[PDB]
């Protein structure tokens, strides 16, 4: 009469590493390491990105013609941004600040277009004017529809106060004019001078005449460079121009959110799936606290790791009796 | 035929460990249910503990700085280069570490019942050294079933052991 | 009554680990006040590690950019999400596996003493599995004393203990 | 005759998790976590903090006549400033690098007022002038201690030039007027000429003339925008102005230390007490590895957690035999 | 002429973990070569994993800002207060577990060894308590390299060991 | 007869820590923390530094008269610069955004110099000027080799354009002369006019005309200040000038590598060594994983750390018996 103490054997092939042993064979084992690619882009705990389609965000914002336009209230979880895109600035200058603006508006509960200024208020002047480097298509001139380039100031002094009365910040953008030369300042204001202050809360921006050659770009030697502002709820602007200013008739109303996520950069559409974590090459959609996918990524994240493999051994040691 | 000492039993299909008997009416393998559930449960709460503590702030690709501060992008770079480090290094050895303390933890649980059972026979069996007891009476399916579960009597089979005891020390 | 086997004892009072023995002269706990202070010492040891082994740069609050470097801003929000997820996850699990290895700790010195006094006494005593055992001569107060301090003499009570065993054989 | 071999029980309700177990009772443990708030804003190491009242750091360096002066040399460990405090900056105008002032002045050894300039020395020109909008009481008019509002230089050059014989560094800050227009310009300084060139060590700093509107602040439509600078011992420095110039008349000696601390912002006093570890939100007077108190502390602290609790185990299993 | 229970020997000269044997033939000390093998290679490969598992970041010195950007130069020296105080308290504590652990792994070596020869002999000797077993039977330098192979028989020297028992129990 | 089990002693006198116990002597044990100061510079993977002597990195770029010329094409793995080099900026002036510069020479796979302009192409102006501020081994007048300051351009507009049809980027520097006063302007160019604007890409870079005066630094009361650019392979730059500039004559062709190191500053000279890993007070050749040597390095380096030992046990707690 016998009686035996033993455990379980199976046929897994399945082994760990340990700090005192290499490939150690074992009955299971489990991974806490993400690995898999999906190349997929989706939804962010439920909440759609905003597809910028070909055009780049400065592009999109301002409402180069070739962009869509936003015709509704909306918001969004990330922005996906093609890597080079089709539709960016097309009237040359610089776009002041745009990494500071990522921050603002990259994750938003709320984004809402309105038009902020009458533009027909103005006397003696010029408004929605043209420009060929900005085309609905070919051959055909237009503008940003959210910004208006008023000409033929003559020095006179524009003046214009706008109160924020909703319980939402407003983004505003604007542009600069900086003329070639005398002879260009001439035929666009009528007059050697296009001074503009804008106003925001307590904060003052000048922007004084600035007449200097640059290089060609796109058929022009002169620039329109530009800037924004976030008029705080219950906080004020004001503009004082006198000329080369292209002005912020229209604007966003948006909600900001605690969580800062950013811009994804690719080529890919959009699926329908839904994911906790983003990265640019793939969804991570999984609760394993470590991944060796993406350095950089968004939302609910495994932490980034160098490991080819992290298996913990759940089960005994494999060594079935010879 | 043979016990922990020598290796695992294929033999073992119900549990992590358990018991195999032989005697006049029979033979076979049977797990030790309550101890392999206590090591189910134990293992299953040291991985999810590894998994769940991992509760991180939201993360973020806002990364960009403008094309006059390198120095800041650089400095960016270099702070998830160090991250990367710590999270890498410390990943690893965990897995390292709890890997030899898992299997530790499986040989202390069969080392357990095998002193539970050892200690309730005492001198009415041999120990064979394999994980198996060779024991000195007849011991019918009640008395393996009262050994597996800790209610075996050793003074109800002393006096049988004793004169088979006395039969080998000859 | 019973011992270790079976949970603790709210009548050990001097110590962590100990004895209780029960003989003609009367019973009582007692404290191996020798193995109770090198615990006590190991583990002051590991806690006081834990905390000393922190000794850190000086702290500062001065995390503040200018209202147009919200970039930079982010930057060191963005650290100190980072170390806030190194710390808290590392002294997460620091606690727990120090938890259950502490608890490992105490049952290793538990054991220890039933093995030193199990080897004591040899077949002397029948170990009643429950982590007690029924001495099979009369010890009294010196015995136990004995037994306590390590220098109990298992020849000196051989032949009475040979004799109840012979009775039990039976 | 039996001897048992045991371990101590007690009634501790207190209970531990382990990796393998949670919630098991134990004889003793002992937490790692501090999570105290007592609200309490202490010295740091023995060492007085600088305590505002109800001024910004600008307006009590600068010297706004409501706040105190300082009459005695002294010392501090940190700052505590008002979250939102009652005198600021009184006559509009921003105030330069202020986080990198901050790095240099929230901890000092020695710190002084001393004056730097006689400003007598200067002809044919006005000095200490005052203004509505810096009062010390109502319907008053003054302006900031240490700086000295020079007009009516009727474009004529002060020169003036100084050498730090101190063995500690000077603090100076000084003062640049924006005019609103050409006749504020005249009422002013009577030309349309007021540009300013101080030089510190080898370092030049150049403020040409500027006429520009803005908006209206405490009934200011002009700017007085501030700089500082520190001078070396002995180190030299020097200011050529022909207008437009608010002169650093007095300035702080001071002795640097080598670690940076900061400003807690509270509305709370300070309290007699002292401690190693000072948050915003209550003092972390503990050596316990961790804290989830506050993200941000300042002296010798436990580093920030999120954990609700960490217990470490000192005792045994609560396990008692009935 | 004692064992592990009382320390450590200066003559086991070969290897890690061994014996000292007496019999008529004389006396000597031997290496248990296997054991001290393995448990040499599981030392060298945790020592190995412990620097090994270090593969980092290429390291700059780039560290510097403008004489305007002090608040960033400061952000970056505390980026690196703040790896250096991560580094710091885990290498330390690494150090004091593993430390704690590779002398608990050989204490578990010792006593494998121990466990072994105990559950060979059983009642053919008596357990001394100081690490050493006496022997109830004659032990030639054949038994004894049997009992260090694993290859003791048991009912071999049972007869003999039995008649000198019964003689120490009088 | 007897049988015993034992462990080995030795007569090692070390100790280690461990978490339940302190100073515990050991059979062996082994050090995973480097600590010794060896103070080497040495060659890094193989690669040479590049050792600046007593220049500036600066005055060795643009090549101050007194620093030797580079004249093969070379390469380097870190740069090695005096703490107080006795050859700096010689004309008197910033030398804008080093640190980013610094980021780019670092470390190079090929760095070559190469003639950019023909300077004799302009007429009707004096080149390679010369100041006694820029003296050779002593004394006489001299100037930058790779900065060529044109004179007398008496309001004479210049046009130079440069195509990039290497495969490498290009590095240029210039310097734009700001003068003290008019009689200063007019005698070195003849005219009240003197503005640049230099191209690269589509960047403009324009640099009006600033006449105001400073404190005399190494007998100058006039200042030039420098910038850089890069033109990447297939791209161009162009420069109009009417004065006032110090043209980039001389630039470097370079090759970029991944790892950026940095400048390791120290007196001592380059020994004949090689390293992994390289700090300014010494080598640090060592795969253990921690180093308390110092902060900051170069390469592939241990982890900084504070602890003074970091000691693991290998061997058996070391208690013979008696
Ligand atoms: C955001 O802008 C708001 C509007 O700006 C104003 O119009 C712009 C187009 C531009 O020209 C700008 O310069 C203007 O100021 C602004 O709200 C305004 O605040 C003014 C005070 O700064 C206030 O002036 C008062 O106007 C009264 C006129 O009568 C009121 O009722 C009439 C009934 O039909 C009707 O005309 C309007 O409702 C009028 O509001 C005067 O009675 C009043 O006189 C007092 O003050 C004089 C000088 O201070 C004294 O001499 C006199 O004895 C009185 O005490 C005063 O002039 C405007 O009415 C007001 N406009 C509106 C439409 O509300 C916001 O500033 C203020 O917001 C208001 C609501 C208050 O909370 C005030 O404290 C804020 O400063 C401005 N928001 C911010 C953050 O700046
Ligand atoms: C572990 O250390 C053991 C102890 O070493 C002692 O402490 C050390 C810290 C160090 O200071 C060392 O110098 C000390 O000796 C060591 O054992 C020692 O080995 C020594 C080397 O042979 C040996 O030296 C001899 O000592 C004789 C002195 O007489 C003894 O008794 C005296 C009573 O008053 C008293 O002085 C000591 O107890 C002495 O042990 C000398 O007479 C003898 O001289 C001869 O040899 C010299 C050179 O070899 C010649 O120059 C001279 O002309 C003579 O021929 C010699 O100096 C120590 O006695 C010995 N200590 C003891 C107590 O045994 C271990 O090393 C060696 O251990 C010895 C026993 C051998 O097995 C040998 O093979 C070992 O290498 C050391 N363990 C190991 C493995 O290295
Ligand atoms: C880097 O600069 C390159 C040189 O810049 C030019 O010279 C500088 C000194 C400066 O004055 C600058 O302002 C000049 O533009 C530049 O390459 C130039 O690109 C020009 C177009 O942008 C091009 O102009 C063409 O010239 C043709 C005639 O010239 C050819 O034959 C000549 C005689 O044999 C010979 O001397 C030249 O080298 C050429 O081989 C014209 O035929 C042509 O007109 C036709 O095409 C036009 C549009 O394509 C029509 O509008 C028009 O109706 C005609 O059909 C046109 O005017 C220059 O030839 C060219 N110079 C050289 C030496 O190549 C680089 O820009 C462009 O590079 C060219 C090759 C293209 O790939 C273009 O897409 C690039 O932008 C410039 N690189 C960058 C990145 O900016
Ligand atoms: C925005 O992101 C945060 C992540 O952290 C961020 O918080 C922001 C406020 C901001 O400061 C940002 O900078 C910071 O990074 C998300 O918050 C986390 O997500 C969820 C909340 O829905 C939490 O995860 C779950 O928590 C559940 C319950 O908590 C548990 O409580 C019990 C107590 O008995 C215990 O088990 C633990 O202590 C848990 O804390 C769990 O049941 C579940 O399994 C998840 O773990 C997580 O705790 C949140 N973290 C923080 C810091 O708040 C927000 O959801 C994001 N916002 C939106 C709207 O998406
Ligand atoms: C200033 O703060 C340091 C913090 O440590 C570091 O050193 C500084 C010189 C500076 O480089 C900081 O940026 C660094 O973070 C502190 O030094 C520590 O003090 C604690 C107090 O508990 C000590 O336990 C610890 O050993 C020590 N650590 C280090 C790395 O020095 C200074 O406090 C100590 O200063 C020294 C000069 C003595 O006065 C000592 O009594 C005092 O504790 C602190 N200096 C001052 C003047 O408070
Ligand atoms: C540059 O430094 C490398 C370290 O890792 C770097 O990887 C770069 C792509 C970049 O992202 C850096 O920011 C980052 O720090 C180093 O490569 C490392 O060598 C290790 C040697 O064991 C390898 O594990 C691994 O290839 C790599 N480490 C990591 C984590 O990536 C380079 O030095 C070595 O490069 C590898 C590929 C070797 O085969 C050799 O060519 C070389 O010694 C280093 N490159 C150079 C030119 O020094
Ligand atoms: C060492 O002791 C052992 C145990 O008694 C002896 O070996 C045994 O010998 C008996 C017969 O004497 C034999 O039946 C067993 O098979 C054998 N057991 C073992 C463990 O091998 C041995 O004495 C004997 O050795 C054998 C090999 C043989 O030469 C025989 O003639 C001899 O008596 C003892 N060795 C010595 C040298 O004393
Ligand atoms: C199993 O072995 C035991 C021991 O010989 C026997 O069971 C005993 O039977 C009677 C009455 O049932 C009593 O002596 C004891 O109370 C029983 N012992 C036990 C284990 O309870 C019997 O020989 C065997 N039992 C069976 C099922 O045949
Ligand atoms: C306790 O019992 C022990 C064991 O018998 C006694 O020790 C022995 O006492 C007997 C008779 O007095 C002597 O023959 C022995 O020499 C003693 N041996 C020892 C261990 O010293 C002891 O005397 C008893 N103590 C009491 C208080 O009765
Ligand atoms: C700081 O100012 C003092 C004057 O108060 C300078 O001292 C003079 O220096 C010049 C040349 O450097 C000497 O020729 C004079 O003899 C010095 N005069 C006195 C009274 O010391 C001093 O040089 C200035 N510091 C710097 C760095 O220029
Ligand atoms: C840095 O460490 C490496 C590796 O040990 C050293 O390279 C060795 O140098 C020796 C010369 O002393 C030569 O045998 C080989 O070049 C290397 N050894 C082998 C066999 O690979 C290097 O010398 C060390 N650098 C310094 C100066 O400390
Ligand atoms: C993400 O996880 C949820 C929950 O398991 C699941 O429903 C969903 O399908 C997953 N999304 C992807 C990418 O498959």
């Amino acid at each position: 009469d016998q009686i035996c103490i033993g455990y379980h054997s199976n046929n897994s092939t399945q082994t760990v590493n340990t700090l005192l042993e290499s490939n150690v064979p074992v009955t299971s084992s489990h991974s806490i390491l993400e690995k898999e690619h999906n190349g997929l882009l989706c939804k962010l705990k439920g909440k759609a990105p905003l597809d910028l389609i070909d055009c780049s965000l400065p592009a999109w914002l301002m409402g180069n013609p070739k962009c869509d336009e936003l015709l509704t209230a909306s918001e969004w979880a990330y922005i996906k941004e093609d890597p080079e895109p089709e539709n960016g600035i097309c009237f040359p200058g610089d776009f002041d600040s745009l990494e500071d603006l990522i921050l603002l508006v990259s994750n938003t509960d709320h984004f809402r277009k309105e038009k902020i200024i009458d533009m027909t208020r103005f006397s003696d002047v010029t408004t929605n004017n043209v420009d060929s480097a900005c085309p609905y298509d070919t051959n055909g001139a237009s503008f940003y529809r959210n910004l208006n380039w008023v000409q033929q100031n003559k020095g006179k002094q524009l003046i214009f106060h706008y109160q924020n009365s909703e319980n939402n910040p407003l983004l505003i953008i604007w542009g600069v004019h900086q003329t070639s030369n005398a002879a260009e300042q001439n035929t666009y204001y009528g007059s050697q001078t296009g001074s503009t202050t804008i106003t925001i809360g307590e904060e003052t921006n000048t922007y004084p005449l600035v007449i200097s050659e640059s290089s060609i770009l796109n058929g022009h030697s002169d620039r329109i460079n530009y800037f924004w502002g976030v008029v705080n709820p219950n906080q004020n602007f004001s503009i004082v121009s006198t000329g080369n200013f292209i002005w912020p008739e229209y604007g966003y109303f948006f909600q900001k959110t605690t969580n800062i996520s950013g811009i994804i950069k690719s080529s890919e559409k959009i699926s329908d799936c839904d994911t906790i974590c983003q990265t640019k090459i793939g969804a991570i959609n999984s609760t394993l606290p470590f991944q060796n996918i993406h350095q950089n990524a968004i939302g609910d994240c495994p932490k980034y790791v160098k490991a080819q493999e992290l298996v913990l051994a759940t089960g005994l040691r494999n060594n079935p009796i010879k | 035929i043979a016990g922990f000492i020598e290796g695992g039993w294929q033999g073992l299909i119900d549990g992590w460990y358990g018991y195999h008997h032989q005697n006049s009416e029979g033979s076979g393998y049977a797990a030790d249910k309550e101890a392999t559930q206590k090591a189910v449960d134990a293992i299953t709460t040291k991985v999810n503990n590894i998994i769940d503590k991992m509760n991180t702030q939201f993360e973020s690709t806002a990364k960009e700085f403008n094309k006059i501060e390198m120095r800041i992008k650089h400095l960016s770079d270099r702070v998830d280069d160090g991250f990367l480090d710590v999270w890498s290094y410390n990943a690893e050895l965990l897995v390292l570490l709890e890997n030899e303390r898992t299997l530790d933890f499986h040989d202390a649980n069969v080392n357990n019942l095998y002193q539970k059972v050892k200690v309730q026979l005492k001198d009415n069996a041999i120990d064979m050294g394999n994980g198996c007891f060779k024991i000195l009476h007849k011991c019918n399916n009640t008395c393996m079933d009262d050994i597996k579960n800790g209610t075996y009597n050793y003074y109800e089979y002393r006096k049988e052991s004793h004169l088979e005891k006395q039969k080998i020390d000859s």
